[PDB]
């Protein structure tokens, strides 16, 4: 995160810290808790990933040397890519994690709301990224999850703000027109979370941008509110 | 939430 603070412990419960053991232990991308089995975040994420035997998801993290060999995390048992994703810049760059054990819910873990129909024509104006990724591009992971509080971008100003790149409504940009403020690299796949009417929701799924925190270049994510059917229909499966 | 997992 660019221009972020620190977060306070508890502050995004949703949020993960998804690790991989191949060749050895790292943090790779971001998450969101959605249900007790679920974990939303991004497809490109699983670049490489052969099996979901090598992936770790800490959850109830706020620094990451809470992190050691005797940290319980879950296992994944399964790793979900949207069919149609090819790459993040072309969209569909969303994945599912089902668990191999269920998330016990509590004050430092537990699932944002996903948005709602109805809520696709709202306008939010409380919208933050979170993650431990860079600062800089040229940086390192950070111990203490960062947050950065954004604005969310209409479609037609990230569209002329992207030429040469179709930005789809199956996006949702977010940053400020003189840039400071944004993801960075190993924030990926975590939550873009908005406030509105007193319930947090996932909004959108850090995806990709043009460098970091760079003016009139805002944040690339997934629109969470166009995806809502495949999600219920992984998650929901009889 | 109005979505229910
Ligand atoms: C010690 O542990 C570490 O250092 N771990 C550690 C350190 C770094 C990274 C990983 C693990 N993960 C990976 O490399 C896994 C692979 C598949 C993802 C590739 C893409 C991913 N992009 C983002 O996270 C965000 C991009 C992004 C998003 C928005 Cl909305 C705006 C601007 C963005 N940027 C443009 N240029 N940079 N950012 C990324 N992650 C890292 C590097 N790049």
């Amino acid at each position: 995160i660019v221009g972020g603070t620190a977060s306070v412990r508890g502050e995004w419960p949703w949020q993960v810290t998804l690790h991989t053991t191949s060749p050895t232990q790292r943090h790779l991308c971001g998450g969101s808790i959605i249900g007790n089995q679920w974990i939303l975040t991004a497809a490109h994420c699983f670049y490489g990933v052969e099996s979901p035997k090598i992936l770790r998801v800490y959850s109830g993290i706020l620094n990451q040397s809470e992190i050691k060999e005797d940290t319980s995390f879950f296992g994944v048992q399964e790793i979900i890519i949207h069919d149609q994703y090819k790459m993040a810049e072309s969209g569909y760059d969303i994945a599912l994690l089902k668990l191999e054990t269920t998330v016990g819910y509590g004050d430092s873990q537990r699932p944002i709301c996903l948005p709602s129909k109805g809520d696709r024509n709202v306008i939010y104006t409380d919208c933050w990224v979170t993650g431990w990724g860079y600062r800089k591009l040229r940086d390192k992971i950070q111990n203490t999850l960062q947050k950065a509080k954004i604005p969310l971008v209409t479609n037609e100003e990230c569209q002329k703000r992207y030429r040469g790149h179709k930005i789809t409504h199956k996006m949702i940009c977010a940053g400020y027109r003189e840039g400071g403020k944004d993801a960075c690299k190993g924030d990926s796949g975590g939550p873009l979370s908005c406030k509105h009417n007193e319930v947090w929701h996932l909004v959108g799924i850090t995806s990709w941008g043009e460098g970091c925190a760079q003016r009139e270049r805002p944040g690339v994510y997934t629109n969470v509110v166009e995806y809502v059917d495949w999600i219920l229909e992984k998650t929901q499966a009889v | 939430c109005t979505t229910k997992i």
